[PDB]
């Protein structure tokens, strides 16, 4: 009972905000990513890095604002206040982008934080670790798309900018690119978020429709009891139901919500997987054999080669303003437009 | 199209035409969507990690449900111990029928609104539009992330169905 | 030779036969193009 | 002072009417002034 | 158990399972050693980031020739 | 009874104090002009 | 030679250090203060 | 910069009321 | 019965099958290693270290072991180009069998620990349970770890006991086999500097040998041990895993920036030297000094070294591939027979222009002419109608200097448009797409390969050191929770610490 | 081959479909 | 088409590896002591 | 409970609504102020509708060099006249 093991029952209290040795590191960094967010999207341009306007203070709105990534010509600069480009000016470090990679690193620190805060809490309460471990996903998510990413790419400049319509612009320049939809760890990502929101719909649906009835309620949330011994709804019910509308069924309920992490949880890692084979332009972009057929037969024609011919469109015509550091001209006559559009 | 890529050329061709991706309706079914992933992969984690112990270590913890048992399998006492103090305890829901129903509510909800957005853009009521939004005090262009929308969304106007349009307006 | 007491039988159930099948031929059924290229 | 004095459902409603007040006039903003396309 | 000539001079090195020094130890020391470790790598991490940069040292291909 | 400077306290104020000053900054951004 | 970077390096590093030890400074003193009780 | 100050008087106005309301309440605890 | 996902766990109690299995994973990589390299020797054409190199046929091994000093075959040629060279035993041949033959030694010992598991010497002497004081074999291994990593730097990377390193000039012309000396002032950080390695070696393997005695002489103190849980071998699991992760991410990063140990000759050039036109700076640089020397414009482009230009062009950026595009670059562009030499692009008043290159970004790309200033001059158009720009209607031509083509002019303006359109891919090189029936579609080089399977191992690993790290510290509890847990310990005020039935 | 390969995966999914559902291992209450 | 001719055997063993694996855990596990 | 004041009670007590009657509006008419006094502008260096262009500029200020872009940003500004 010395010092530290005083500062561990401090930290460990049981208080409205449990605080834990983990919010050291968690509350910190992730009250600087919101507030780092909240005071650029307000306040702060992207004039000098994007040539855009990106806060409230110049008009956007909402769906508008973003803290926009740091200028090309920064590469993969640390761009600390303190760094070699700000020298601790705060209003030019603001200019150059420096609160990009301010919420990018404390935003984080601030994921490692909450995930040992799972590890804490679960191993305070006396359960196992499965939401730090599904929580792993997020993570890795976080880390391919806003780290690994640019780091593969010329700069942090081609990360994504944190605002709603910068994101919508982040897939769009990944169609346009990338030919993302192709990639097949991108797929089973779709898979297993489309396949873990319909788990969530029918597995709620399904015990809010085999409740016994527990009360005399019409209204049926009150005939639960935290602390009752028996489950809730039928599990027989459930299972001869959906045995017999789709021909299998849950019979364990263990499995079942195992299954219910497994599945979002290895989506978000399969397109983890494929973002950081994008970092290279290590592509899915091409059917070899598609393309071989279509160069030597004008008449064959694919769903994948009007894609293609969609992608080109999307490269030459958002490049200019979305690439402005290469100063591209693209002459109207060089520009792919079909019949009268 | 039935078919993966046909149904890539949808989306293109749906983002070119009405800016999908602008539209609330289009943004609730993605938080119902990504919702219903996370509270999935919460709701199980939870669960999981309050399995009662009813096995040994060299068995599947899953031969610990028996189909049928009148028993809960977990304990939701602990299970919201947990999550109540991983966020605060009133962000937590202790009850079960609450819980679920919540699982079915919000994807189930989103999903709807995605179905109206695709159902009600049917009819040219299209995404937001700030499109040159912001002008400075001359009259310049300064351009948002929404214009870089924009310009992506032009390439892909242009381009698709090349041969089918012979006058300027894509009206259908 | 004296027998080893850490063995364990190992066990697979049907259910667990038609799962992991079902993972391993959908996951071709999603690749093969790739690998045909 | 004693908890309980002002009704919650009061404190609701005035509260309430100050969020569609806040968000009203940002939605007017959207048509006057930056960001009006004007 | 079987004994082997090897095994028999090894034995040493696989006896004192489950022995601790008492209480923290040498934990201070260790954190100093880490602290230390950290500050290590953020400095060569900086270096190579071109955050931080310093005379004669000059982090490119073009560093020697 | 109940003490008034906790964890909680701080919690909320550190999110509270900056949100009403930002909406404040908002609020007047409203009526901008170019 | 100490370049401005190598100067930038030992404030960002003597900044981190101040904000570490006044927060670990707080919360010891504060753990000092309101004990738990025990029995 | 006068206007930091324009801009900071209702804050420490604020700080400096709240602060005589709760002096007592204050010094009780501690 | 065992799931099929924890078969292996029957080894966490038995050190001696533990050790077997160890030696049957280091005997399938040793015997990997060893059949890889014969494969690439069975592949590889050492006849043109120029426009040929390993790095353009994929070559994955080949480098790695060129890295160390074996660039020598037992058939008489070497990897820098030379010819009746005896490099001993220790060919690219040798490194093969050599790795082969310990695969089955290895294999053996595998069968042998296997069958006689049950050694005294895995026996706590006081419980008669098997054991393994983890904290004094750290110590041990750590000790020979440290004397290798030491003897490495001293002795093989000094060239003192040993053949040295791979080291080249900035531009990868002259690249060699050369013992370096330690570099002991700050630029040893310089990651481009190999004094660098060699001093990490020394240095990290001296401070590997002190630590290494202290964890054999210094048990842990109780309360890490604890912590830690350091009598449960699944927690040396978790953090090895983590600093394997560590180590995968550092050697996925230096291998797409670049440094000392990955050197272009061996690996392809990187992507940022396409980015910053590195290569073309260098080139345009010395064609001026043969200029201002007072050379003709064809002599200075002639004094071009082919492989300086083959390094400016974007074939060999390895930013330009696909992830199912397999096989060496060769496969894509074709094999690179000879420099067509520079082209220079004139419109009908006599102005240079010069063709936009393309981005790697990019997986096609307009061509679009300008001057030295920017401004466009020629294009070549998509819609003809309102065409301004066309080579036709600006007369452009391209001449040669230097390469195959120098000393030539072409006017016609398919050919002017087709050397146009080589041009956005930097220096313009004839290929040999028949030998493997090429198909023209850019791949990566092994750079790329090693970078993406490196990144992405690292993040698997990430996982692996969650699951681990989670097994160990919840150990009590991960075939369910305490069936009999009280609802006060996760109810709210009950207990003053969270978890801590003392504090009611 | 392609086809033919692509045709093959399909039809052994469906006869899994069948067995997974004709022929699955009884849930049994206890 | 000019497809990649390792493809074939590429799916083959990708469907065939894992699957035999999987069915020689379900066999053996079948002919166990019920 | 965790031992702290009920919300429900604190904000239907009077004493809460003396406090915050002043204590919100203060900070509301704070950002207001930072915001129409113009040293929002000048704090976080975002340009006001007439300083996005020189007059008969059109080319974007766009930050080009890594080490002296502070001093690029600086000459932007001088640009303004
Ligand atoms: C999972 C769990 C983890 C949970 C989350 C943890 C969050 C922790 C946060 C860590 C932040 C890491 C910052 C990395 C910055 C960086 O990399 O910065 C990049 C620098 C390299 O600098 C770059 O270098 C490039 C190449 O330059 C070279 O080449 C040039 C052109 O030829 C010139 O010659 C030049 O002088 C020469 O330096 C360009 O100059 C770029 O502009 C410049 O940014 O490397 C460096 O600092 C160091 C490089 C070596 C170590 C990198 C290890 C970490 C990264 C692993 C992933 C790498 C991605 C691989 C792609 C897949
Ligand atoms: C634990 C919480 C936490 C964590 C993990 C971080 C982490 C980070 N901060 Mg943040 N920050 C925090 C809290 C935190 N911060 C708080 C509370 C504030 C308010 C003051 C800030 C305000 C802030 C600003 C303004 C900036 C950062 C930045 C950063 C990044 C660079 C920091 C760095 O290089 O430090 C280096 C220092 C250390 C790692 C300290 C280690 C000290 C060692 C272990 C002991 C030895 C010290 C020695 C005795 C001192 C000798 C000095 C002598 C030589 C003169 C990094 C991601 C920068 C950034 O994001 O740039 C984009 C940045 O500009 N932070
Ligand atoms: C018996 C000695 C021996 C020798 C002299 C070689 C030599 C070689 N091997 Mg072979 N190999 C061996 C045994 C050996 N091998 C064994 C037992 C295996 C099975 C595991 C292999 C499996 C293998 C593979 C798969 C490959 C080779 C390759 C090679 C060649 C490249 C070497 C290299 O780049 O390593 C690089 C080594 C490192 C970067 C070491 C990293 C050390 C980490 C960072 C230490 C981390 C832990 C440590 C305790 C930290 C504390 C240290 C302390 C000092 C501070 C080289 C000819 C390559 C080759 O060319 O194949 C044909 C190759 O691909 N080897
Ligand atoms: C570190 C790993 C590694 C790396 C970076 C390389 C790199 C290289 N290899 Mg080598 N090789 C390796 C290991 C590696 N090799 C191993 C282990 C073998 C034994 C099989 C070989 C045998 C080999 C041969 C025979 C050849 C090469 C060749 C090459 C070159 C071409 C690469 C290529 O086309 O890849 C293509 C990469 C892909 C198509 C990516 C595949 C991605 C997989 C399929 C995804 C799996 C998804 C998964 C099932 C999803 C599960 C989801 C679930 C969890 C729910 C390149 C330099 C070629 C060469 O040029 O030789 C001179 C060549 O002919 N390699
Ligand atoms: C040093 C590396 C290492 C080692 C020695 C182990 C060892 C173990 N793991 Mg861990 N793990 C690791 C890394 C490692 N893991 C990584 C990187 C991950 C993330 C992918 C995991 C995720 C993980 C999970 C989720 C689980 C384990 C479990 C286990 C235990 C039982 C494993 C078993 O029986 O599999 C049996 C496996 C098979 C019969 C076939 C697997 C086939 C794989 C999926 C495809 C083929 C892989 C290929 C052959 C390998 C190529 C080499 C690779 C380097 C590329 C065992 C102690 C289990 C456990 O804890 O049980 C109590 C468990 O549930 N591991
Ligand atoms: C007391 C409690 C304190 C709680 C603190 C919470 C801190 C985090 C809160 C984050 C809020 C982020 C949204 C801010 C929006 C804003 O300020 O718009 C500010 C803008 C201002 O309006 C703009 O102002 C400009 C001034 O130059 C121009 O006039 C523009 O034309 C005009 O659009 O308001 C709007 O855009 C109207 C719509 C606002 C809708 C908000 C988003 C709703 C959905 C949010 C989903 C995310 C989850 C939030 C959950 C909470
Ligand atoms: C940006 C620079 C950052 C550098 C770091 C500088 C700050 C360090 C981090 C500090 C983070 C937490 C500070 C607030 C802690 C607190 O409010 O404790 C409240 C304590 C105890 O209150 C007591 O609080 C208890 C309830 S509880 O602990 O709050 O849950 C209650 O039991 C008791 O009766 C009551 O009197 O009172 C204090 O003395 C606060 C000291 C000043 C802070
Ligand atoms: C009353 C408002 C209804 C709103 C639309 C419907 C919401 C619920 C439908 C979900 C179906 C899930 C599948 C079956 C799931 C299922 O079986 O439900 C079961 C659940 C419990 O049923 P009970 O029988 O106990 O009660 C329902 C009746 O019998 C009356 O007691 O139903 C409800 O909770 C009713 C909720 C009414 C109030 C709901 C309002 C929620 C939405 C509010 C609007 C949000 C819009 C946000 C946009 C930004
Ligand atoms: C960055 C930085 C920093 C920090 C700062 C901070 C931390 C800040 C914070 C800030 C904040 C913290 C802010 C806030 C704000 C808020 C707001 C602005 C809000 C708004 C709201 C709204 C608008 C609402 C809306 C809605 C919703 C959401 C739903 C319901 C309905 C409605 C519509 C109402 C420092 C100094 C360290 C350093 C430098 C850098
Ligand atoms: C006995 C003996 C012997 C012999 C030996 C030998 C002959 C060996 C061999 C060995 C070998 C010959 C080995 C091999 C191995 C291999 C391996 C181990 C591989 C693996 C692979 C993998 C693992 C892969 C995977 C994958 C795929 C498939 C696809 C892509 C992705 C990845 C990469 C993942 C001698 C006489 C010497 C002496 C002693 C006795
Ligand atoms: C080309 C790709 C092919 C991939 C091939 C993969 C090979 C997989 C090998 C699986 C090994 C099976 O391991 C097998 O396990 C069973 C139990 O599970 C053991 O069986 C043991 O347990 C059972 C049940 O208590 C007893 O009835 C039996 O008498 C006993 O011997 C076998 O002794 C062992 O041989
Ligand atoms: C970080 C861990 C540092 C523990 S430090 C530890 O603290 C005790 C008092 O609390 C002392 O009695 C003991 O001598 C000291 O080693
Ligand atoms: C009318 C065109 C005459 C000029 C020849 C084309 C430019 S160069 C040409 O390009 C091919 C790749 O496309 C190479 O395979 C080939 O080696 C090379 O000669
Ligand atoms: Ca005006
Ligand atoms: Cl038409
Ligand atoms: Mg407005």
């Amino acid at each position: 009972r010395g010092w530290f093991d005083i500062l561990d029952d401090w930290l460990k209290r049981d208080r409205f905000v449990f605080v834990g040795w983990s919010g050291i590191l968690l509350f910190p960094c992730a009250y600087l990513a919101l507030g780092g967010w909240l005071t650029g999207t307000t306040f702060v341009t992207s004039w000098y890095t994007h040539g855009l306007a990106s806060s409230y203070l110049e008009g956007c709105n909402f769906l508008t604002v973003a803290v926009s990534t740091p200028a090309n010509s920064m590469g993969h600069s640390l761009l600390l206040l303190w760094g070699p480009e700000a020298q601790g000016d705060f209003t030019r470090w603001c200019q150059l982008g420096g609160l990009w990679t301010f919420i990018a690193l404390h935003g984080a620190f601030g994921l490692i934080g909450f995930m040992l805060r799972q590890f804490e809490i679960a191993r305070l309460v006396g359960v196992r670790p499965y939401n730090a471990i599904a929580f792993s996903a997020p993570i890795a998510v976080f880390v391919s798309v806003f780290l690994i990413y640019p780091l593969g790419q010329s700069s942090w400049f081609f990360a994504p900018s944190f605002g709603v319509a910068a994101i919508f612009r982040f897939l769009l320049f990944f169609q346009g690119f990338h030919n993302w939809t192709l990639n097949p760890f991108h797929m089973m990502g779709v898979a297993g978020v489309l396949g873990g929101a319909l788990l969530c719909a029918i597995h709620g649906a399904t015990v809010e429709n085999t409740l016994f009835q527990d009360g005399e309620g019409a209204s049926t949330f009150r005939a639960f009891n935290p602390t009752q011994a028996e489950e809730t709804y039928s599990m027989v019910t459930a299972n001869r139901f959906w045995s017999q509308i789709f021909g299998i069924a849950f019979s364990n309920k263990r499995w079942l919500h195992f299954f219910m992490l497994f599945v979002p949880v290895t989506g978000l890692w399969m397109s983890a997987i494929g973002v950081v084979g994008l970092a290279l332009n290590l592509r899915s972009y091409d059917f070899i054999s598609q393309e071989i057929r279509a160069a030597e037969d004008p008449e064959f024609e694919t769903f994948y080669t009007k894609n293609l011919l969609l992608n080109e469109g999307i490269r030459a015509w958002m490049a200019p303003q979305d690439q402005p550091h290469e100063n591209f001209v693209f002459p109207e006559e060089v520009l792919p437009r079909g019949n009268a559009l | 199209p039935l078919g993966i890529s046909g149904t890539f050329n949808f989306m293109i061709v749906f983002q070119a035409e009405h800016n999908i991706l602008m539209h609330p309706f289009h943004q609730l079914g993605v938080a119902g969507v990504f919702g219903g992933a996370l509270f999935c992969a919460m709701h199980g984690s939870l669960v999981t990690s309050s399995l009662i112990r009813e096995t040994t270590e060299t068995e599947s913890a899953n031969y610990g449900y028996k189909f049928g048992q009148e028993e809960e399998t977990y304990n939701i006492v602990a299970a919201h111990g947990y999550f109540g103090r991983l966020i605060f305890q009133y962000a937590s829901f202790n009850n079960s029928r609450s819980l679920h129903f919540f699982l079915a509510a919000w994807p189930v909800v989103g999903v709807w609104f995605a179905a109206l957005g695709i159902s009600t853009m049917a009819f040219n009521l299209n995404g937001f539009n700030f499109n040159h939004s912001v002008i400075d005090a001359k009259g310049n262009v300064i351009n948002t992330w929404a214009d870089i929308i924009n310009r992506a969304n032009l390439g892909m106007e242009v381009m698709h169905e090349r041969n089918a349009h012979n006058f300027p307006l894509d009206l259908a | 030779m004296e027998p080893n007491p850490n063995r364990q039988p190992v066990e697979l159930n049907r259910t667990s036969l038609y799962l992991g099948l079902l993972l391993i031929l959908v996951l071709a059924l999603l690749f093969s193009s790739y690998f045909f290229n | 002072s004693e908890g309980g004095r002002i009704p919650l459902w009061i404190v609701a409603t005035v509260a309430g009417m100050g969020v569609i007040v806040i968000v009203g006039l940002f939605f007017y903003g959207a048509y006057a002034g930056l960001g009006s396309s004007l | 158990a079987r004994r082997t000539w090897l095994g028999d001079i090894l034995r040493p090195l696989n006896s004192e399972y489950g022995k601790v020094a008492p209480g923290w130890g040498t934990t201070p020391l260790m954190a100093v050693f880490m602290g230390l470790f950290l500050v290590f790598l953020l400095i060569i991490l900086e270096i190579y980031n071109s955050t931080l940069i310093l005379d004669g040292v000059n982090v490119s291909w073009k560093a020697l020739g | 009874s109940y003490p008034i400077f906790t964890v909680r306290w701080v919690a909320v104020h550190t999110l509270a104090v900056p949100t009403i000053f930002f909406l404040g900054a908002i609020a007047a951004m409203q009526f901008i002009q170019r | 030679t100490i370049t401005p970077s190598l100067k930038g390096f030992f404030i960002g590093l003597l900044s981190g250090a101040v904000v570490l030890g006044l927060t670990f400074a707080v919360l010891i003193a504060i753990s000092q203060i309101d004990k738990v009780q025990r029995s | 910069d006068w206007r930091v100050l324009v801009v900071l008087l209702p804050v420490l106005l604020a700080a400096g009321w709240a602060v005589r309301n709760i002096l007592p309440y204050a010094v009780k605890q501690v | 019965g065992l799931p099929w996902y924890r078969v292996h766990t029957v080894l966490i109690n038995d050190p001696g099958r533990l050790i077997a299995a160890h030696l049957m994973h280091t005997a399938l990589v040793a015997g990997w290693a060893g059949s890889m390299a014969l494969y690439e020797l069975a592949t590889f054409d050492p006849s043109d270290p120029v426009l040929n190199p390993m790095w353009r046929q994929g070559m994955f091994v080949l480098p790695f072991m060129a890295r160390l000093g074996v660039t020598g075959s037992w058939s008489g040629w070497s990897i820098t180009g030379e010819t009746g060279i005896d490099p001993g035993f220790w060919s690219f041949e040798g490194v093969a069998l050599a790795h082969i033959v310990l695969s089955g030694l290895l294999f053996l010992a595998a069968c042998w620990h296997w069958v006689y598991w049950d050694l005294e010497l895995f026996r706590d002497p006081r419980t008669g349970e098997p054991a393994l004081d983890l904290p004094k074999m750290f110590g041990i291994h750590l000790f020979l770890a440290g004397l290798l990593c030491f003897g490495f730097g001293a002795f093989h990377l000094t060239g003192l006991f040993g053949p040295g390193m791979w080291v080249s000039d900035p531009y990868g012309l002259t690249g060699s086999v050369q013992p370096v000396a330690p570099e002991w002032g700050p630029d040893g950080f310089n990651p481009y500097n190999p004094g660098g390695v060699v001093a990490h070696h020394i240095a990290a393997g001296i401070v590997g040998i002190i630590a290494g005695l202290f964890h054999i002489l210094v048990r842990p103190p109780q309360r890490l041990y604890k912590a830690l849980r350091m009598g449960n071998i699944e927690t040396v699991l978790s953090s090895s895993i983590a600093a394997v992760f560590f180590a995968a991410f550092v050697v996925a990063g230096t291998m797409w920036y670049g440094s000392a140990t990955t050197p272009i000759e061996l690996f392809g050039p990187t992507r940022y030297q396409w980015d910053s036109s590195y290569f073309q700076q260098e080139i345009n640089r010395r064609v001026q000094a043969s200029l201002a020397s007072g050379a003709t414009l064809e002599e200075a482009w002639s004094a071009i070294p082919e492989k300086l230009a083959f390094y400016d062009y974007i074939g060999n950026n390895p930013a330009k591939g696909g992830l199912f595009r397999t096989g060496p670059m060769n496969k894509g562009d074709g094999i690179a027979q000879a420099w067509k030499g520079h082209a220079v692009f004139r419109n009908k008043e006599g102005e240079e222009l010069f063709v936009r290159r393309m981005p790697a970004f990019f997986e096609s790309f307009p061509v679009i002419l300008t001057d030295k200033n920017g401004v466009v001059k020629a294009d070549i158009p998509f819609r003809r109608a309102e065409s301004k720009y066309s080579f036709e209607q600006q007369g452009v031509t391209v001449s040669f200097y230097g390469g195959e083509l120098n000393g030539q002019t072409f006017t016609d303006p398919p050919t002017v448009k087709s050397y146009a359109r080589k041009a956005i891919f930097g220096e313009i090189f004839e290929f040999d797409t028949e030998t493997l029936n090429s198909d023209g579609i850019f791949r990566t080089s092994p750079r790329g390969w090693f970078t993406f399977a490196h990144a992405v191992f690292a993040l698997l690993f990430f996982f692996g050191h969650i699951w681990h790290g989670a097994r160990t510290l919840f150990r009590d509890v991960f075939s369910g929770i305490d069936p009999e847990l009280s609802p006060e310990q996760v109810e709210w005020g009950f207990y003053q610490k969270v978890g801590d039935v003392t504090t009611r | 081959m392609e086809t033919i390969t692509y045709v093959f995966i399909f039809a052994c999914i469906i006869a899994l479909f069948f067995f997974a559902i004709f022929f699955r291992e009884p849930p049994r209450i206890t | 088409m000019e497809v990649n001719q390792l493809g074939l055997i590429a799916t083959a063993l990708f469907v065939l590896v894992p699957s035999v694996f999987l069915i020689i855990l379900y066999v053996q596990t079948e002919s166990q002591q019920k | 409970t965790t031992g702290e004041r009920p919300f429900s009670d604190i904000i239907t007590s009077v004493r809460y609504w003396v406090i915050h009657s002043i204590t919100i509006p203060a900070l509301f008419i704070a950002g207001w102020l930072f915001v129409s006094t113009g040293l929002a502008y000048d704090v976080f260096g975002t340009p006001r509708p007439d300083s996005y262009y020189a007059q008969e500029q059109r080319s974007i200020p766009l930050v080009t060099d890594r080490f002296e872009a502070k001093q690029q940003v600086e000459t932007f500004l001088e640009q303004l006249k």
